[PDB]
């Protein structure tokens, strides 16, 4: 009945965003005021020293959505950006937490590939992280976002950076035109696909890597997950040993990668948690990408998977490896102990 | 998103003020002379002088009502703040 | 979807791209005018060295109500008033026009009375004018308005700085209860008026002054003037003379000014003009206050007298003896050549 | 003062809020609309703004057809969102 609300009514479009998901870690706090919350954060930065319990505390206690508010509300306070605030404000891994809480999924995602390709020193770990965890939607999402904050396609700097079977597959993965789920179960093409992808492969001298990308880029995941179970049948190493007996490098490490996400996203993300921690010093890089990124996605799962697997929970984790309001920051986004 | 912008609220005050008289008497939907003076009278007393000739406002009734109905729609009423906005730009622009 | 509504709304409205045709009533209405010359004589006054020319343009060329509005304005506007401003932002003569400007008649009239009556002296010339010339309906606003603005009536402060028969006649003259025209002429009384005068005064080895101002005052103008002229058939001089060999001093000024208004207002009110200008320099204060004064209420037929009796015109005269802005603005009050 | 007095403060001022950035300081160019708009207004737009949608309602605004928008134009696009607004009553 008011301007605001009718202006919102109409812009909802059809489309709204995504509902969403109950095992991500950082929920939507309750009672959100942006206005009482960009003035706290701006009293905490100006305050001699900086405040960064306070910051830490308000930014990781809120859904990204009421982080958006909070930025557009400090900016009308202050006429300046939050995030150049904070940026000034703040400084090392803190520093990346929070400018990575600050950003909308895509935009966060969009400027970690470009930091990833940005450079002759290419950092395939990140872009393959990316590029084989992200859904059809969130890449479609994220190729338009990262085409409207770089002036340039996604897909041109990949090849630019990229080549090979390595480039063919990030390419391809890319497009995010996976097939979506279906209503049947395609038992015929399962078996096809398995045989397939053993013939292209394990049965044979060298291998027929464009038959693996477009069997692993264009099926549904659920398929997938049925084709690699009856791949078992066929041949006497499962997906995963396959590829690694098959190739090497990039493109196995792509491939391999990719095969996890399929098979099980949390634990992909749980056991990639894992390495970044269990040696010396932290992979502070993939840690924060981890946190930030998943945080309201499948946190919930991935600290299940990691407690089970690893027999002490990620918070147990970071607590070892990190310190200061960097680990409190990092510790809020799990979400808790176990 | 609560706490509307300034604009917002601004097109808000505009709407409502409307309907907070045109619902009053005769026609809910528009004004009628009584109704327009008592709305300008009371809403912007800022923006009358120190007298009002009853003619003028006879003739910017007359001004107002483009369809010729002895009424002010909200369109109309749309057209009046415009013209006060205008003033006031004009004060603002040069000075 | 709400762009698609506003083009809807937009060729609902057309592209009527001119000044809107209530344009014109709305800033009639709302007096934008009055709002414009407050906003210009603000930006006059706060410019360096002062633009005197605009404020006496603007004000000088406004009626009294316009000025009110103005004023009006003024106040709203800046917070401060118009009175105050132009006080501190003028000097000289000019000055005592613009403050005279901005007073109502009846205020400013009653103002010159007390500025008459300030001090342990007393300015009796400008009371004499003021109080002689004045209407019934003038003065009796002048009473009402004198009695708000200080503390006491006018005939208190009247009576509390004059003496005798002068006092007496001033008192009367101020109660502005004389007797309106009558359509019946009664030449009785007006022979027995008449023949009543001389018998008073000049056939007399003294003078009989209560008859004289009872006669004088009570009496009306037209009735007053015929009385006058029947006063030439018993008398071997006119009334004027008749009063300057009678009485001396200010009772003698005092009836020579009434019975001058009485003839012949702005006559009166034109040699009195011309006597401000005379001689050396400049009686100022007197041509101010007519100017002022009488702007408005009979210019023309003084400026007709002024022209007929002196030859050249009232605009001749003022623009010979005053220079500058002053002059500008006494020349505006005048309203033309002759 | 009034709050209606107060709204079409905020009208006025708003305007020039963003029209003296950008060449014409009393022109609303498409950038300076844009940014008035987001920043003004953000339900408007929405998250995702239609640049052709956009175009089209800059060159709908543009009356007079000098590329950009001045105060009264201005004020037939607030009275035009008023109206709307209104409709839902
Ligand atoms: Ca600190
Ligand atoms: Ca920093
Ligand atoms: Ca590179
Ligand atoms: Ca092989
Ligand atoms: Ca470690
Ligand atoms: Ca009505
Ligand atoms: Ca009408
Ligand atoms: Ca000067
Ligand atoms: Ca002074
Ligand atoms: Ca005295
Ligand atoms: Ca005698
Ligand atoms: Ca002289
Ligand atoms: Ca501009
Ligand atoms: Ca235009």
């Amino acid at each position: 009945s008011t301007v605001h609300e009718i202006l919102c009514k109409l812009s909802l479009e059809g489309d709204h965003s995504t509902p969403p998901s109950a095992y991500g870690s950082v929920k939507a706090y309750t009672n959100f005021d942006a206005e009482r919350d960009a003035l706290n954060i701006e009293t905490a930065i100006k305050t001699k020293g900086v405040d960064e319990v306070t910051i830490v505390n308000i930014l990781t206690n809120r859904s990204n959505e009421q982080r958006q508010d909070i930025a557009f509300a400090y900016q009308r306070r202050t006429k300046k950006e939050l995030a150049s605030a904070l940026k000034s404000a703040l400084s090392g891994h803190l520093e990346t937490v929070i400018l990575g809480l600050l950003k909308t999924p895509a935009q966060y995602d969009a400027s970690e590939l470009k930091a990833s390709m940005k450079g002759l020193g290419t950092d395939e770990d990140s872009l393959i992280e990316i590029i084989c965890s992200r859904t059809n939607q969130e890449l479609q999402e994220i190729n338009r976002v990262y085409k409207e904050m770089y002036k340039t396609d996604l897909e041109k700097d990949i090849i630019s950076d990229t080549s090979g079977d390595f480039r063919k597959l990030m390419v391809a993965l890319a497009k995010g035109r996976r097939a979506e789920d279906g209503s049947v179960i395609d038992y015929e093409l399962i078996d096809q696909d398995a045989r397939d992808l053993y013939d292209a492969g394990v049965k044979r001298k060298g291998t027929d890597v464009p038959k693996w990308i477009s069997i692993m880029t264009e099926r549904s995941v659920p398929h997938l997950q049925k084709v690699f179970d009856r791949y078992k049948s066929y041949s006497p190493y499962d997906m995963l040993e396959s590829i690694r007996k098959e190739v090497k490098g990039d493109l196995e490490n792509a491939f391999l990668n990719l095969v996890q996400c399929i098979q099980n996203k949390p634990l992909y993300f749980a056991d990639r948690l894992y390495d970044s921690m269990k040696g010396k010093g932290t992979r502070d890089k993939v840690l924060i990408r981890i946190m930030v990124s998943r945080s309201e996605v499948d946190m919930l799962k991935i600290r299940s998977e990691f407690k089970r697997k690893y027999g002490k929970s990620l918070y147990y984790y970071i607590q070892q490896d990190t310190k200061g309001d960097y680990q409190k920051a990092l510790l809020y986004l799990c979400g808790g102990d176990d | 998103s609560h706490m509307a912008c300034p604009l917002e609220k601004a097109l808000d005050v505009m709407v409502s003020t409307f309907h907070k008289y045109s619902g009053k008497e005769g026609d809910k939907f528009k004004l009628n002379k009584s109704e327009l003076k008592e709305l300008l009278t009371r809403e912007l007393p800022s923006f009358l002088g120190k007298r009002t000739d009853e003619a003028a406002f006879q003739k910017l009734m007359s001004n107002l009502d483009s369809n010729r109905d002895n009424e002010v729609d909200f369109q109309e009423y749309c057209v009046f703040l415009s013209c006060i906005a205008m003033m006031c730009n004009e004060f603002f622009e040069g000075f």
